[PDB]
């Protein structure tokens, strides 16, 4: 709530070129730790989720401490963040509230931690879900973050269509349920859809949670158990299939439960290339030039194994005359002629070095 | 080709320093203080000198990436050393002070650009001594101007001054002087001694006030040189009544590496008026003092 | 460096066994000539010596 102390800055050159080396830094240490926040209430999402009498509260308490460290380091780092914005223009204070939010947020998530609380967990869930949300005001307020919103949101739609597909499983098993001539074991498909409808909403709060906070490793890691942990209401759905008698609506819910299985590969695997993207879009030729590289470091990698190089060499040559041939195509679309040959001097050059390859 | 266009950056940053000289104005950055100052200008002496005898070393074999990496090394101590100028220059108040300061960085990192260019030709080119000799003579003058960079502070320049003006009178003292008072052996020899005494009495509060403060070494110091001036001409007289000419080298020899002795032992000195922390050369500084006791007593 | 240092250690090693007897000032000269390159050895020595991050480890 209190701005900094202003040591003075200086209207030396190199005191702003300090300052604003100290700028960066905050802003980034300030990224890493809020997505360590996030990380953190992941976690806590995913151990509440068990049941009590096997709850090691330990990585809780982790967690929430380093919450705390953070919101500490917040306080400091985004104090001087604000003292040097008010030395050029002085609007620290939507920072401020963010930051502030994000502290309230984390206070009310600890209020659903105590035992005490015996509130259920989805208003839990909905705390997290506002984590999140703070999170990503603060992470637009430096706007650091957020290096293109198309992956999030494709993340966030296909996540909310694997929660649909589970709501209509649900439905399925309710009804080959209800089929079931034995009493007390479609009781345990009831508790199987009890979970798997837990397991997917905390899977939507943990999205909602990590979407801001996508660059943390240790953000994939949380949402990689997050999958884990609904793939394991996956084949408690499939035990509870199983729990069934010979029929074509079992098998229903075995399809709906195999797109389920599909729809979390593909949000993980979107999610990981999203963070495992480059920073700008698809560049000519790229994937052409990174195989290319991939022989490259093969080879260097191997000097005396000519039962190698030869492998090598061929898919090298290939590649490369494919790049050649293309780069033939785009000099075509090429008008200032001065662009067509000066391509056409490279791959010829490229040509060349693949002959004394062969 | 970096560390040159880096050598034009610190030029450029050293303008922005001249600009400030005129303003009469630096602000000190928050972290640097004036005795980091001295311990940054000290250790980045120490450094970018080493770096530069990594890169004779380097050329002497010649031709290498090494070779290019040391280049870099020179320029970021040279970095360093602009650190620790910008930051004696924030704190200063004498006009002069900081000038000297501009001019002495400015004079070593232009020397600097000279031997990024001739090492760049060195690379170019195997096979020639007189590039040794130059690298090695142009290395020696951005020596001297790096000794001229940590003798701005003037406390330290006097007493150092005073330094080479013994040795110096020791020197001219040296080509066979012979005076004309001769005496007797017995009283000036005996006040010899008492004057030895005072000289290394005088390196014991020299080392007290190396646990005290450097004003008070840099008079102790000059009151340690002119009693060591009258010490070596009353060896000059007694070389000038002594009945031999044998004894007479004999003493000639004591009373030089008695200058010696003196003189690595101010050395060292102002080489801890460097720093009030480092204690390994602050035992070393006891070192010479033993030393300089050991001429004595020869 | 160091091989710097024995290379010019081994013209000393030529000085000693041609200054030995001569008293010829040609032989002083040629001793004095190899003295100086191992001087500037020595300089390197040094310097490398003064090597402040790679000096000391103080205790505290």
């Amino acid at each position: 709530d209190d701005f900094e102390t202003l040591p003075p800055l200086g209207q030396d050159a190199a005191s702003k070129a300090w300052r604003k080396n100290k700028m960066d830094e905050s802003k980034h240490e300030i990224h890493s730790q809020v997505d360590a926040i996030t990380a953190g209430t992941a976690s806590v999402v995913n151990l509440t989720a068990g049941d009590p009498a096997e709850t090691d509260y330990t990585a809780v308490g982790c967690a929430v401490t380093t919450i705390s460290s953070n919101l500490t380091e917040m306080s400091r780092g985004v104090k001087l963040l604000a003292a040097l914005l008010e030395d050029e223009g002085g609007n620290g204070r939507p920072l401020l509230q963010a930051a502030k939010g994000l502290a309230g947020a984390v206070s009310e998530l600890l209020r659903s931690a105590q035992p005490a609380s015996a509130e259920p967990r989805q208003n839990l869930l909905l705390a997290a879900g506002n984590v999140g949300q703070a999170s990503g005001e603060l992470l637009q307020q430096i706007g650091e973050s957020d290096t293109d919103p198309h992956f999030q949101d494709v993340l966030m739609q296909l996540a909310n269509a694997v929660a649909s597909a589970a709501a209509a499983l649900v439905l399925k098993a309710k009804s080959v349920a209800q089929r079931t001539e034995d009493s007390g074991l479609q009781t345990q498909v009831i508790a199987a859809a009890t979970q798997c409808a837990l397991s997917t909403s905390q899977l939507v709060a943990c999205t909602k949670v990590v979407a801001p906070t996508i660059s943390s490793p240790v953000c994939q890691e949380q949402l990689v158990e997050a999958g884990r942990l609904v793939a394991k209401a996956v084949e408690g759905c499939v035990s509870a299939s199983q729990a069934a008698t010979e029929d074509g609506q079992l098998l229903r819910g075995v399809g709906a439960a195999a797109t389920a299985v599909t729809q979390a590969l593909n949000e993980l695997l979107q999610h990981v290339k999203a963070h495992a993207t480059g920073a700008g879009p698809a560049g000519r030729y790229d994937q052409a030039t990174d195989t290319i590289l991939t022989v490259t470091e093969n080879i260097f990698s191997s000097m005396g194994d000519a039962g190698e190089m030869v492998r090598q060499a061929r898919i090298l040559a290939q590649a490369t005359s494919d790049l050649v041939n293309a780069i033939k195509a785009d000099a075509e679309g090429e008008s200032d002629l001065e662009n067509s040959r000066k391509l056409l001097s490279a791959a010829k050059i490229l040509a060349d070095a693949t002959a004394k390859m062969v | 080709d970096s560390a040159l266009s880096v050598v034009q950056n610190l030029e450029k940053d050293l303008q922005e320093i001249k600009a400030a000289a005129r303003d009469g104005k630096l602000k000190p950055l928050p972290g640097e203080t004036m005795e980091k100052c001295t311990q940054d200008l000290g250790n980045s002496t120490k450094a970018v000198s080493s770096a530069i005898a990594k890169l004779l070393g380097e050329i002497a074999q010649g031709n290498e990436n090494y070779a290019g990496i040391a280049a870099r090394d020179v320029a970021g101590g040279l970095r360093s050393l602009a650190q620790a100028a910008r930051g004696v220059a924030a704190l200063t108040s004498d006009p002069a002070v900081q000038a000297i300061v501009l001019d002495t960085a400015s004079d070593v990192l232009d020397k600097a650009s000279s031997l990024i260019e001739e090492a760049k030709k060195a690379s170019g080119h195997p096979g020639d001594p007189e590039s040794q000799q130059r690298l090695a003579q142009v290395a020696k003058a951005v020596t001297q101007a790096l000794n001229r960079c940590v003798s701005c502070l003037p406390g330290q320049r006097d007493v150092d001054n005073a330094l080479r003006a013994v040795g110096d009178a020791s020197k001219r003292l040296l080509s066979d002087l012979l005076p004309p008072s001769t005496g007797t052996f017995q009283e000036a020899q005996s006040r010899l001694n008492e004057a030895a005494a005072g000289l290394n009495q005088a390196a014991t509060e020299l080392v007290q006030a190396s646990r005290g403060t450097p004003q008070d070494l840099a008079r102790a110091s000059g009151r340690f040189g002119q009693d060591f001036s009258t010490f070596l001409e009353a060896g000059v007289e007694m070389a000038g009544q002594a009945p031999s000419q044998e004894d007479r080298a004999q003493v000639v020899s004591n009373l030089k590496g008695i200058s010696m002795s003196s003189s690595k032992l101010l050395l060292a000195a102002k080489a801890l008026s460097t720093d009030p922390a480092s204690p390994n050369l602050k035992s070393q500084l006891a070192a010479a003092a033993r030393a300089v006791t050991d001429s004595i007593n020869q | 460096s160091a091989k710097e240092v024995a290379n010019s250690t081994a013209n000393l090693v030529k000085t000693i066994k041609a200054l030995d007897g001569d008293f010829t000032e040609e032989n002083r000269a040629q001793c004095r000539a190899a003295t100086a390159p191992l001087l500037e050895a020595v300089d390197n020595l040094s310097a490398f010596a003064s090597n402040p991050e790679f000096s000391s480890v103080p205790a505290q």
